[PDB]
């Protein structure tokens, strides 16, 4: 499952007890994360799902749904 | 560490103890002079005069533990007279002990002699 | 796969910043710094002076007070023997401690063979000297007092500032061996009243084969040089100054001055983690040295009824050190543990753990788990542990030696 | 204003000298044929004017400056009563002062060569 | 300068994750994260500019040391398994 | 643009093969070679022994006879002072030459200050000692004879094998300073009957801050250690052995053993080229030292009526060296040129050219052309040259000094 | 083996010409050209194989040192102008 | 090397000689005590008592050559009394001479004094 | 002129007095050169005329005419 692994890394990277990672929770407002944490979450996503997310696509990844959509599409 | 010493250390033979009280068991507890190595070796002798079981417990370096383990299995199967022929030179030659570790083979031979002496001391009327 | 490194008191890995600083002088700037007539020599000299200023800034000294050597062994030899020989005509007495490093102790012994009188001060159970004993031990003909800042084997810290105040009041030169302290705890030569100090490069993530000695300029301390030659290093250390090595030492000193507070916080956290996790799972484990005056990066623990070398052999995946006589090339027992009053079998049971700039929590946890398992196994093998379980006192045993 | 000093040479010969107040010890020794090198001619660069001062007068000199102390670091066979002869000026308090020449200097003359007077 | 700081942080992390040696890799990653979080609330543009320049120098050092350590590489540690 | 390097006698650039050998121990194998209990120490200890065998193979010795040091200055101090102090109870006399290096000479001077008798043998105008003079100078209480293999300033070669034969016949320990000879001319300790030998890493394209001393095992030569400590290096040099530096030294010795013949043939060709092209274009240029017993890589020329430092300043694009007193920090005249009988003004006019493993024919001809032009220019400036052109003898001048 | 030796010679020359330092570049080029011309008439295949293995090791050393010297480069010599 | 010394060495001023048999020219040839530096300075004095021309030739180090060149350029234009006031301290201060190079400034002043004394002696009945 | 420069390096690389270089002279038979010399001549041609001659084309360069034709064509 792709989105299961996406939620797992988001939970591991942000420390949200693997239960607040919904399909509409934002990284900055809902979850507790700043810009550096977002950078690291993007890099962790890149490491698990082997790829090279460009800057434009990385800036669009602000929610769990956005991350899931990018990983599934690519 | 030489591979023989490593083998004996990581797979020691006959670690344990034997009931001190039993008529047919001798216990040898010896210590090294210029270091803290302490050896306890116990043997079991049957009615025929043959050593059927042996155990050891060693507080000491890896070479000391290897010497103790090697002395135990070497002792198993022999008689008292044959076991009295096990010198330290043989133990050290088998384990490829350097000069600084010769106290281990010396202490192992001392433990063997102490156990054999304890046994007949027990076998005296 | 390679084992984990937890032996930072023996030596440290080279910091990548230090290597980056060194490489240009190993590739392009290869000139002799003592060549006075061309640009290779000029650039080498400029780099060497930059490194001197870096070391002096780390310890709070003037750059002219720093002399480069080949290591803290050479620095200790220079301090002790040079001072003693220079003031030989009036002063014939030296003071040091029973827990000093071997280079200091052997310099003092060879001076005793040269006609000098040497007092070896005892230490308390905590590993700290008694200021009353030092004050009573100072004679009118005393030349030098030598006390190390951080002990390399148990990590206790001596009261350097108090010792320096006492020495200044009594007009005695005060030397400290700071090889294990530089770049790890704050040091100020003027605040402490220090007259000479030894520094080692490879104890502070710098290169091997280089060191430095601090020699006070005001009021002037004199030493008699041990290495004869062309008069390099203000006439006190002849020979060609190894520009790449001294550049690396200077870069390491700058990095340490930048990183000390963060490093100390991290190391203190890691050290408490290691100590608490070991003590909460293993009975009969004692720390050697006083926690109140301790550098957390050097942890010396005794594992009762288990021989240290056998424990080290069991910990094949972790690089460590032990004070047992069976790890000595000449069966030397640990004189430091003897000096602090440790009983002999516990001294044979001591293990030294090192936590430095690069140690990880992952490594600490792995070491703790392996230690717990292997101490349990070796205690199941231990006749001393069996006898203790049976209530038979170890002191009362009549061991049959030979 | 006459200061009477004594130079002790390497061979041990004692050379009485009748100097003057304000005199320079190196120039005063060279004027009287005492083989004190003084290569840089009182420029504080060579350290070859190194002399030993007698204990009864050492404390009567002005204390050395750190430039003198730095140059003395380069002088072989340095002693607690070592001074640079080119930095010493004669005063009436220096009556009877003795200046002993060290056996060697910073410059190497193991063949026995003696530099010509400066 | 926020975009420049984020790009520099990303570049430092990605290049530090290419260290061959475990000790250097873990140390560089931890240190960069701790330093950027430590200076999160600085206000003076001169101080921010100084920190940025220092970080560029550190990134250069990291690049060279990573490549050299890839040229001279050894086996992995027991805990990396 | 950077100047050309022709100063190999002062120091050499690092060979890329040596740097390639060193780097793994500066990156990954950083353990202490004296750590007896773990794999980092074991691998460092193995690398050190490999390097020891490499050095011993280069000089024809058993590996057990090689002691690593911090350089040839330390090696010379150890040889001279250790031998003299160890045999102090019977032998009190030492023999060396007037042209030796400063470390040897200053060790002998400091020994003269602790009661020993030293004889400084003169040399002939060729720079070669007289064997009859040495044989007459040997006393029944003579301990040590020290003569360097290749002179660092004029490049003359002493008859080392004959000296060793004489010393063996008289039961006198023979030491040679071979810092400028190792890896450049053949050396065999047993054929030459050498008892002690000094080696320097950075003179043979190895790292700075490392060296070695050969000490004969059969019959045994003893020295009294100068550096007190833990007993490393068979008790003769305490301190941590710098594994990267000793590995580099061993690699450099191996490379020199493989490349010596080719290097000597090329260097000899380049040296002949430089000397002939200088002499065919400049009058009144004399070579210091005898060509018949010369190492071609060290060329010492005197340019009459031109001061050496001024010539060096004119050659701003070439790194060179001069014997002029005006290049000395203490106005020291050149004692080597004094010893071989060079008149002072010529000695003030001497230039040392170095030709090594990396010197090119391009560089040699550039140096020759610049030298010719600038010597012509400085002679046109020279009052001595004007007076010679007018027939006024320089020796007869009554110069007004002050 | 002739094609293999020629390819090895070409690779060694091509990479040695990328040395940043003048002394190393000239020395490596001249040494390779002298050694290959020196061993031009060897006949024992064992000796040829040994020489080829040595040359491969030397080529590895040259590659690493060229890259490191490009990472740490200085100004040119006066004669390269 | 300090840039002033380099400039004087690179571009020396008034290198040459003068007819020393002439009435109105004084020649001073002096040497250094602790090294081989030799200076020859010549000056030309007009009828008014002013120095109109000066030349030098130096065998010595770059600092010595710079001191002699600077001495020539300072001596041109002055009178004998004014030239008698130039000091080695002034020469050394201008060239920024380190302590080891003070013999150069001393020798330059000595050369100036020798030339002036030579001219005065030539101008004696 | 292209072939003038080709002849110049051939002459410099082989030592033929700049007069033996012609349009039909071989490198091995007519001129004095071995395969190592040919390797170096090809590399020198590559340096002067900036290019990367493949192995197949380099083996075809046995004569001055072949070198001139390759350089002119490329
Ligand atoms: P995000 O919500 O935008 O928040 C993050 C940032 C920093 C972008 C934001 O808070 C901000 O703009 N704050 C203003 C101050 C600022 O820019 N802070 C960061 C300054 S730059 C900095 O801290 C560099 C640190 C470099 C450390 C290098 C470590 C190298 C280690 C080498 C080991 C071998
Ligand atoms: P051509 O007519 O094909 O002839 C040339 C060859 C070599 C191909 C031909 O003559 C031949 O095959 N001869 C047989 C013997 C042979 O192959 N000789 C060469 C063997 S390989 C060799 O000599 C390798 C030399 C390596 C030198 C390394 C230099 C390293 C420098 C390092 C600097 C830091
Ligand atoms: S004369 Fe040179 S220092 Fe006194
Ligand atoms: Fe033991
Ligand atoms: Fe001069």
């Amino acid at each position: 499952t792709i989105e299961e692994r996406v939620k797992k890394i988001i939970g591991e990277q942000l420390g949200v007890k693997q239960e607040e990672v919904t399909n509409n929770a934002s990284f900055v407002e809902d979850l507790g994360a700043d810009s550096l944490d977002t950078v690291e979450l993007v890099m962790a996503l890149e490491e698990e799902f082997d790829t090279e997310i460009p800057d434009e696509e990385a800036e669009k990844i602000t929610t769990v749904q956005a991350a899931i959509d990018y990983i599934n599409g690519h | 560490y030489h591979k023989k010493v490593v083998d004996h250390y990581e797979n020691p033979r006959n670690v344990g103890s034997l009931d001190k009280t039993s008529k047919n068991v001798g216990t040898g507890l010896v210590g090294a002079p210029a270091c803290g190595d302490v050896m306890k070796l116990q043997i079991q002798v049957d009615e025929k005069g043959k050593i059927v079981d042996a155990r050891f417990k060693t507080f000491g370096c890896g070479s000391a533990i290897a010497s103790s383990s090697l002395a135990t299995e070497w002792v198993k199967g022999k008689t008292v007279e044959e076991a009295l022929t096990i010198k330290n030179t043989d133990i050290a030659k088998e384990l490829c002990l350097p000069p600084v570790k010769l106290h281990c083979s010396m202490l192992a031979e001392d433990a063997i002699k102490a156990a054999l002496a304890d046994y007949k001391l027990k076998q005296e009327p | 796969l390679r084992p984990l490194y937890m032996d930072v008191q023996a030596t440290t890995p080279l910091d990548p910043r230090v290597l980056d600083a060194m490489l240009p002088y190993l590739i392009n700037y290869y000139g002799n710094p003592h060549s006075r007539t061309h640009a290779y020599g000029w650039e080498s000299e400029a780099a060497m002076e930059r490194a001197r200023q870096q070391v002096a800034s780390l310890i709070g000294a003037d750059p002219r007070e720093i002399i480069f050597t080949s290591g803290a062994t050479e620095s200790n030899n220079i301090a002790i023997k040079g001072v003693a020989r220079f003031y030989r005509s009036r002063k014939k007495h030296l003071i040091t401690t029973q827990t000093e490093h071997k280079c200091v102790l052997d310099s003092c012994r060879s001076l005793e063979a040269e006609g000098f009188q040497v007092t070896y001060l005892p230490v308390q159970k905590s590993g700290i000297i008694d200021l009353k004993e030092l004050e009573a031990a100072i004679q009118p003909d005393t030349s030098l007092v030598s006390v190390m800042t951080v002990n390399n084997e148990i990590g206790v810290k001596q009261p350097i500032a108090e010792i320096g105040r006492i020495c200044s009041s009594r007009k005695v030169y005060f030397h400290t061996d700071a090889a294990q302290a530089v770049g790890k705890i704050p040091l100020d030569v003027n605040d402490m009243k220090i007259d000479l100090m030894s520094i080692s490069g490879h104890k502070i993530y710098g290169p091997k084969g280089v060191g430095a000695i601090y020699i006070r300029r005001r009021p002037r301390v004199r030493v008699e040089a041990l290495q004869s030659g062309g008069g390099q290093e203000r006439g006190m250390r002849s020979g060609t100054v190894p520009t790449p090595l001294v550049v690396g030492l200077g870069a390491a000193c700058e990095v340490a001055q930048q990183e000390m507070e963060y490093d100390h916080k991290r190391i203190s956290k890691l050290s408490e983690r290691l100590i608490q996790n070991i003590m909460k799972s293993l009975p009969d484990v004692v720390m050697n040295g006083d926690p109140k005056h301790h550098y957390p990066g050097c942890i010396n623990l005794s594992f009762a009824y288990v021989e240290g070398e056998s424990l080290l052999m069991a910990l094949k995946d972790v690089a460590l050190s032990s004070g047992s006589a069976c790890t000595s090339a000449s069966l030397e027992p640990s004189y430091v543990l003897r000096a602090i009053g440790t009983d002999e079998d516990l001294a044979h049971s001591s293990i030294r753990f090192g936590i430095g700039r690069f140690t990880t929590e992952e490594e600490v946890d792995y070491t703790v788990e392996k230690c717990i398992q292997h101490v349990k196994r070796l205690r199941e093998m231990s006749p001393l542990w069996e006898m203790v379980q049976d209530g038979i006192d170890l002191k009362s045993i009549k061991w049959t030696q030979h | 204003d006459v200061v009477n000093v004594v130079f002790v040479d390497r061979s041990g010969q004692r050379i009485p000298v009748s100097g003057r107040v304000g005199d320079n010890v190196l120039h005063l020794a060279q004027r009287h044929g005492v083989d004190l090198e003084g290569a840089c001619e009182a420029s504080l660069a060579c350290s070859t004017c190194h002399v030993y001062v007698s204990e009864d007068h050492l404390d009567l000199l002005p204390p050395p400056e750190e430039r003198e102390d730095d140059m003395l670091d380069m002088a072989p066979l340095l002693q607690e009563n070592s001074r640079l002869g080119c930095q010493i000026v004669l005063t009436p308090e220096l009556e009877g002062a003795e200046f002993t020449l060290p056996k060697i200097t910073r410059n190497f003359y193991v063949d026995g060569h003696v530099p010509k007077p400066h | 300068s926020r975009a420049q700081v984020l790009a520099l942080y990303r570049a430092m992390l990605r290049e530090s994750k290419r260290f061959s040696a475990y000790n250097y890799r873990t140390y560089a990653v931890r240190r960069i994260r701790d330093a950027f979080r430590e200076n999160k609330n600085v206000k003076d543009p001169v101080e921010i500019q100084t920190l940025v320049n220092k970080a560029k120098r550190d990134l250069g050092v990291i690049r060279r040391q990573v490549h050299i350590g890839q040229l001279y590489s050894t086996d992995k540690l027991i805990i990396e398994n």
